[PDB]
């Protein structure tokens, strides 16, 4: 399916933001998920390679970019979360939480978990529920 | 055990980044909204601003034009002056 007049006026918004006219590669991460998407940085190298030799995405190849990559949710993240409540509580440590995206995995920055964290901190009790988060993060 | 918890780590990872994004979303768009609706006071006071210096410009044409029809009728009194004179001399 073609995108709506709709969706096409709610992405030139977003792509907008970021006077150039055209998006480094960079911030194009940052643009994909502020429309409603959550993908990995190896997702992301993938399409840039594709699309790449240039080093910028202007709005109709990053419409072809929203085009590209789309989602076919809630549970993958809770399921993802159900990993971290060691317990199965439906807890999870604050602390322990920093330690995993720090170190292990893709590696957060002191800033992106301070900012996760950030409004985590009106939860932390040393430990903190997920469920907070899980109704943060699907929010646009 | 090892390589879903991997999944999970990224997993949480990528949908962190997606907060954070639309978290600062918000935070542009407010800050356009903000800066625009300020920019709005900021060119509609340019607007009054021309409209104040036109009314000036109207004062300051209608003394010249006023004063300018009063030169006319200054000739009229005085040339009824001296015709008057005139006539006082037959």
């Amino acid at each position: 399916d073609q995108l709506t007049e709709e969706q096409i006026a709610e992405f030139k918004e977003a792509f907008s933001l970021f006077g150039d006219g055209t998006i480094t590669t960079k911030e194009l991460g940052t643009v994909m998920r502020s429309l409603g998407q959550n993908p990995t940085e190896a997702e992301l190298q993938d399409m840039i390679n594709e699309v790449d030799a240039n080093g910028t995405i202007d709005f109709p190849e990053f419409l072809t970019m929203m085009a590209r990559k789309m989602k076919d949710s809630e549970e993958e993240i809770r399921e993802a979360f159900r990993v971290f409540d060691k317990d199965g509580n439906g807890y999870i440590s604050a602390a322990e939480l920093r330690h995993v995206m720090t170190n292990l995995g893709e590696k957060l920055t002191d800033e992106e978990v301070d900012e996760m964290i950030r409004e985590a901190d009106i939860d932390g009790d040393g430990q903190v529920n997920y469920e907070e988060f899980v109704q943060m993060m699907t929010a646009k | 055990g090892s390589r879903h918890r991997l999944w999970a780590v990224i997993t949480v990872q990528a949908y962190a980044r997606g907060m954070i994004a639309r978290r600062l979303h918000r935070r542009l768009r407010v800050e356009y909204q903000r800066r625009l609706e300020a920019e709005r006071m900021r060119l509609a006071e340019e607007e009054k601003l021309r409209k104040e210096m036109s009314a000036k410009k109207a004062k300051e044409e209608a003394e010249r034009k006023h004063q300018e029809r009063l030169a006319q009728l200054a000739r009229e009194d005085a040339e009824r002056e001296l015709k008057e004179k005139e006539e006082a001399r037959r």
